[PDB]
């Protein structure tokens, strides 16, 4: 009742990396913990990970004299009766500045319950199509950020065009400004003298500054509607990554959990290699 | 690209259009190559039938202006430059009277070019660290270029050559053992003037003696302040007061058993190349407050309205914002979320409270925030998907807490990312304003806020304030790896015995972790321990430069370490991870920055480098702004060595745009029509001069010649690499090689590539200086670009695969080697094939490259093995020992019972003695990788890629407990032996 054996404790884990305590404890409320072997592997240590203000503490659980604690008194019975003393209390005893109650532990048998077909023939089926589903959802995804990613460089480039038409389009209309105000003192004169062949020449090169700004006016037009276009269709596929994100993974976790569960169950993995 | 918009062919006959002063229109047909030069004069004596001439008045005070592809209106004031080369946006030209300084702008159009961006971008910028830091960095390149120029003309040579000396005067015992009484037979070449006749020279001179008296000493056997010693070949010289063995070449002359052929230079014909630093300010270099520790109130952040998100309205229910004030990468406090709202109308006017007060902020706080998305469906569910991120600085640079309203731009999630946050990232607005954009508004305190100056903090510390046996605990601590678990037992000890760790100096970064950084009072005490603790070795102040220690104090420290005690040698080694570190920076203007730029500055062989390595990531929109920054100081200041980096980058771009037509346009064609098309595109004169005749990147000494089109093909690996094949312009081409070949990738990602051979460059320096002879062959590797490199070729190498092939089994490896050297070399080809055969298994093992086949392992005809083609480490214990049956012949001479014999069992004992020397060593190896997280690597993304290596190298277990672990693995993978 108390206390039993730690093996059959719904806290301890047993041998789990640092790097899967971490995955475990991610984005947890604060008070949460879980008990497992210690990194020496050495045969009595039980580290215990602690998760409180956004932080993930590391406590480790002293042995000797076949007693365990915290402190240099190991005033202690076993590493159940330790836990479940700090359980019911905070551990502002222990450290003062250290406060929390260790509420939540990550029992391990709660992600038991998430499997079924419990007889190895429905597994290996179930995570072999589950991966065929992981795999065609996660090259699906592959695609999208390719497209993704090539369709940024071809709107950047078609800013920096747009933005060069801006100066082309400045220079000619500011020659013309030029250009008019220049053709002021000497008009006069032009039509003073019956001098037709200047103001033909005059006029006819003129239009044809005219003529050369309207297609650059046009030229950018088109490309200021091409990168609307364009534009639009980045946010499009914008939206599919972010909405085949989530669902991607999920599944990866869902695939990994079935995998591990057969995994850890006295079936070697040569086997379930074959069947991918 | 091209010369032209779209338009990348360029016909050798255009209608340009100009425009003239008068306001006057005419077309003109000019020539692709013909100079600016030409142009005017052409164009000048066309408007005589046209309406006014009297404007002009002569053919000058013009500049011929325009715009270029770059969206700039570029000067072109250097009118000998060709119009091809231009990069018209548009044909046209306006002509325009002179404006500027006109010697000035020609320089910026230099820096543009190399840098890649117009020098106009960052004088268009109006934030004020960007201003600030370029009037401010201009202090660091003045200072070196005086620096420089201090003694004479000798010291401007020590600049463009700099020696390339081994910081260890002292020969390691084995290789000292390799010279018939510490004497080395070294060739002298002297070439006499008339008909430029070589001659020959014996020389018998102890390794321990410097040039000087290896020159005077030589001149006795001819029958004072000249005739320097230079490296026949490559551009090398022996200029310092150095031991002849000290340096890098006559090392590995040592090493590989070879006479070092030496030329004797007249001094003053060296010094005639040297040109002269002409370095001249820019323009832009000639243009209360209560303490935080007074404001009595908790952090408090107001967000508003985000912009958008790309997030559909059905696929997901409600988003919300996630926030929290991070210190590194560690958490001031617990994250604030904001009540989820339909991802329609994100307002969000809400105010966030953070259990952390004002005056406990430290000054290297961030605030890191995202957009999650709460699925909240399956019926027991709850995913949160990130939308975007973005951290915002607490503190700009000049101390002042951030107030009022503040517009922040988000940044696209990074590939394989799950967390909510990033902390790991640059703190910045993203730079197109086009993303999603959300809006915070910081509380007024009715005045600015300052951080309190180094005075007020001292008063505070040491305010508020003999051995011990048991300090055995302290020693254990230190010598423990940087990503080894510490508890909450250690960081409580650890921080009571803070004034006795000053005796273990190697105990500061874990000190480091055991003070709480959300509390004033204990970091005001810190602050005191860190200004007057001992200085450490580099590769241990290395580490307090990476994510992980972000105070501003705290780096300095480091950078002051690296000053003292980084030489030259080992700076451009891990050249490759300092230049990363400079993403962690919190500021532009750093004392990294500083030192980095001064080391630039003062060695032409780093300046190369660091040129080359913040080119290579300006393809980054994070850091695109702060290397360019850091670039155009550097590309003001170099000197003349910008005129070479033009034409590298010249060079560079022909190849990328030539190899980006195979593999777009020309990729589905036969192998002789894609040869024929490349080599149609190589003689023109536009490709054929932009590739001769400049210095190679992967190596500044060496000067690429003539190029060979004869042996120029195209790999039929990868992605049609290119196998390009040069000259070697000098006179004494022979003795070194008559060939530099590179292989040019354009598809392939360099940067892991580039790693492996820095991890195995410093894991045969280990060896070479414990003892072992475990040779391997790092060749040369660099990245240029967005997955474009260089690779360089080594002389006489085959796969395992093409002696397979052209042997035609089992000993057709070792007939081929036995074939190749017969006699009393056998032997030693033998014994080389295996001292390199163990190295690589060791290398390989420990970092669990990607898996080895016949394809990517060369053997040379001296019996030498190495390895190519670095595809994945660390991802793609679980990886076996690598050796196959077609080794254990030649390991064993032939030996059918390999298994069991003599020569096998030594082998083996070369597998221990090597990996006991990396474990011992993996302190290095941890730092390493740990610089480089934020890189971008698609394998390193953050310290759990990392833990790979702590479990191949066995470091929780004991020394005897890790070499079983080894010996385990090794034999599994053989099944026995
Ligand atoms: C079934 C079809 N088979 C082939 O067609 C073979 C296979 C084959 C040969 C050789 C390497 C190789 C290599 C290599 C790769 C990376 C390296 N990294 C560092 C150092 N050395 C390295 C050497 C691979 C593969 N021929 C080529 O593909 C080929 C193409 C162009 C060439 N052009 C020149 C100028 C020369 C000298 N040979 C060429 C060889």
């Amino acid at each position: 009742n108390n206390n039993m054996s730690l093996q059959d404790a719904e806290w301890y884990w047993g041998d789990i990396s640092r790097e899967e305590v971490n995955e475990k404890l991610r984005d947890t409320a604060d008070g949460t913990f879980l008990v497992r072997d210690a990194s020496t592997k050495m045969h009595g240590d039980y580290t215990l990970t602690l998760r409180k203000g956004g932080n993930n503490k590391l406590i480790k659980i002293f042995h000797r004299d076949g007693k365990y604690g915290f402190s240099d008194p190991l005033t202690f019975s076993s590493v159940v009766e330790l836990i479940n003393h700090y359980r019911n209390e905070s551990l502002a005893q222990y450290n003062p500045k250290l406060d929390v109650k260790l509420l939540y532990p990550v029992s391990k048998y709660q992600q038991d319950q998430v499997v079924k077909e419990d007889n190895i023939e429905a597994v290996g089926k179930k995570l072999h199509e589950y991966n065929t589903q992981f795999q065609e959802k996660s090259r699906e995804y592959d695609r999208l950020y390719e497209e993704y990613t090539r369709t940024s460089q071809e709107i950047q480039m078609k800013r920096t065009a747009i933005e060069a038409f801006n100066e082309t389009i400045k220079i000619f209309e500011e020659q013309c400004q030029t250009q008019e105000r220049y053709s002021k003192e000497y008009i006069e004169k032009f039509k003073r003298e019956g001098n037709e062949k200047e103001i033909q020449r005059i006029m006819h090169n003129y239009d044809k500054l005219k003529s050369r700004i309207s297609e650059i006016i046009d030229s950018r037009r088109r490309l200021e509607e091409d990168l609307k276009k364009q534009a639009a269709e980045y946010r499009e596929i914008d939206k599919r990554m972010n909405s085949i994100k989530p669902d991607l993974i999920q599944l990866r976790k869902t695939r990994d959990q079935y995998l591990m569960w057969l995994t850890q169950k006295g079936v070697r993995q040569k086997k379930l290699n074959e069947w991918l | 690209s091209g010369e032209l918009w779209g338009i990348h062919l360029m016909p050798p006959r255009i209608l340009v259009e100009c425009l003239l002063p008068n306001g006057m229109i005419v077309t003109l047909e000019c020539l692709r190559e013909a100079t600016l030069i030409t142009i005017k004069h052409e164009l000048f004596k066309e408007a005589r039938k046209y309406p006014l001439h009297q404007l002009l008045q002569d053919e000058s005070s013009y500049i011929f202006v325009s715009v270029t592809q770059e969206a700039e209106r570029e000067e072109f004031f250097d009118e000998t430059r060709r119009l091809c080369d231009l990069r018209l946006f548009q044909p046209f030209l306006k002509v325009i009277e002179p404006v500027g300084n006109r010697e000035e702008k020609i320089l910026n159009r230099e820096i543009g070019f190399a840098i890649g961006m117009p020098v106009c971008e960052f004088d268009m910028v109006k934030d004020p660290e960007v201003q600030d830091f370029r009037r401010n960095i201009l202090n660091v390149c003045k200072e070196a270029v005086d620096l420089r120029d201090l003694n004479s003309p000798h010291s401007r040579a020590m600049y463009v050559y700099p020696p390339n000396v081994e910081s260890s005067p002292e020969l390691p015992k084995h290789i000292y053992n390799k010279l018939d009484k510490g004497q080395i037979i070294v060739v002298i070449w002297v070439i006499v003037s008339p008909n430029n006749d070589k001659q020959k020279y014996t020389l018998k001179i102890n390794h321990d003696c410097v040039p000087e008296q290896v020159i005077a000493e030589a001149i006795r056997k001819k029958t004072q302040g000249k005739y320097i010693l230079k490296v026949c070949g490559c551009d090398e010289y022996f200029l310092e007061k150095y031991p002849l063995s000290q340096y890098k070449y006559i090392r590995s002359c040592i090493m590989l058993g070879r006479m070092p052929n030496l030329m004797l230079m007249a001094k003053e014909s060296l010094y005639s190349q040297l040109p002269m630093d002409c370095f001249t300010m820019p323009s832009y270099s000639r243009r209360s407050t209560k303490s935080l520790w007074v404001i009595n109130s908790a952090l408090r952040i107001k967000i508003l309205c985000a912009t958008y998100v790309n997030v559909n309205i059905r696929d997901i229910d409600k988003i919300y914002v996630r926030t929290g004030i991070y210190h590194g990468g560690e958490p001031l406090c617990d994250n604030v979320n904001t009540q989820r709202v339909p991802c329609s109308n994100p307002r969000w006017n809400e105010w966030l409270n953070y259990d952390i007060y004002i005056p406990d902020l430290p000054r290297a706080a961030r605030l890191c925030l995202s957009i999650c998305s709460v699925k909240g469906r399956k019926g027991a569910k709850e995913e949160h998907c990130p939308l975007a991120w973005g951290n915002i600085n607490l503190f700009d640079y000049t101390d002042t807490l951030v107030s009022g309203k503040m517009a922040l731009n988000l940044w696209p999630v990074p590939h394989g990312l799950e967390d909510l946050l990033n902390p790991i990232g640059v703190t910045g607005s993203n730079p197109n304003k086009e993303t999603p954009c959300l809006e915070l508004e910081f509380d007024w305190f009715s005045s600015v806020v300052k951080f309190p100056d180094m005075s007020v903090i001292e008063e505070h510390a040491n305010w508020s304030v003999l051995r011990e046996n048991d300090k055995e605990q302290l020693k254990a601590i230190s010598t423990r790896d940087p990503l080894s678990e510490i508890t909450e037992q250690e960081k409580d000890f650890l921080w009571s015995h803070r004034h006795y760790c000053v005796t273990i100096p190697e105990i500061l970064p874990k000190l480091l972790l055991s003070v709480k950084w959300n509390s004033r009072d204990e970091v005001a005490q810190m602050y005191c321990l860190v200004k007057d603790w001992p200085p450490i070795k580099p590769e241990q102040a290395m580490e307090l430069l990476d994510c992980n220690y972000p105070d501003p104090m705290v780096r300095g420290f480091a950078v002051r370490c690296l000053e003292k005690y980084l030489t030259d040698d080992k700076l451009s080694q891990y050249l490759i991870q300092l230049v990363q570190v400079l993403k962690y920076e919190q500021y532009l203007d750093n004392l990294l920055v500083r030192f980095l730029l001064k080391k630039a500055l003062t060695n032409q062989r780093i300046g190369h480098f660091f040129f080359w390595h913040l080119k290579s990531e300006m393809h980054n929109k994070t850091v695109s702004q702060r290397f360019g920054l850091l670039l155009e100081s550097y590309c003001r200041a170099c000197g003349m060595y910008l005129k070479h980096l033009n034409r590298q980058v010249e060079a560079m771009e022909k190849l990328i745009n030539l190899t980006d037509i195979l593999k777009q346009e020309k990729k589905d064609e036969t192998q002789k029509v894609q040869m024929k098309f490349l080599v149609e595109q190589m003689r023109r004169p536009d490709f054929m001069d932009a590739l001769q005749g400049f210095l190679s990147p992967l190596n500044p000494a060496h000067q690429l010649g003539n190029l060979r089109l004869e042996e120029c093909r195209i790999m039929s690996s990868a992605k049609r690499p290119l196998w390009l094949n040069w000259e070697n312009p000098d006179i004494m081409s022979e003795l070194l090689f008559q060939n530099n070949e590179i292989i040019f990738k354009n598809g392939d990602d360099l940067r892991q590539d580039m790693l492996t051979l820095q991890i195995i460059r410093i894991m045969e320096n280990i060896w070479q200086n414990q003892g072992l002879d475990l040779r391997m062959l790092p060749y040369g590797c660099l990245s240029i670009g967005d997955c474009v490199g260089l690779i360089e070729v080594v002389r006489n190498s085959h796969t395992i695969m093409q002696i397979q092939c052209k042997g035609g089994n089992s000993h057709t490896l070792h007939q081929w080697l036995k074939d190749k050297n017969k006699g009393e070399i056998y032997d030693a080809a033998i014994d080389l094939f295996t001292r390199s055969c163990a190295g690589y298994c060791v290398a390989t093992f420990i970092l669990g490259i990607g898996d080895r086949h016949n394809s990517n392992i060369m053997v040379k005809d001296d019996g030498q093995l190495f390895h190519i083609d670095f595809g994945h480490f660390l991802d793609h214990e679980r990886v076996p020992f690598v050796l196959t049956q077609d080794f254990l012949i030649v390991i064993s001479k032939g030996a059918q019972e390999c298994t069991k014999t003599r020569e096998f069992e030594r082998f083996q004992e070369m597998c221990y003695k090597a990996y006991l020397a990396i474990r011992q060593h993996a302190n290095l190896f941890i730092n390493l990788f740990s610089m480089m997280l934020g890189s971008g690597m698609p394998e390193l993304q953050s310290f759990d890629d990392i833990a790979y290596i702590r479990k191949t190298l066995a470091l929780d277990k004991t020394e005897q407990e890790a070499l079983e672990y080894f010996m385990k693995q090794m034999n599994d993978a053989h099944h026995g032996g």
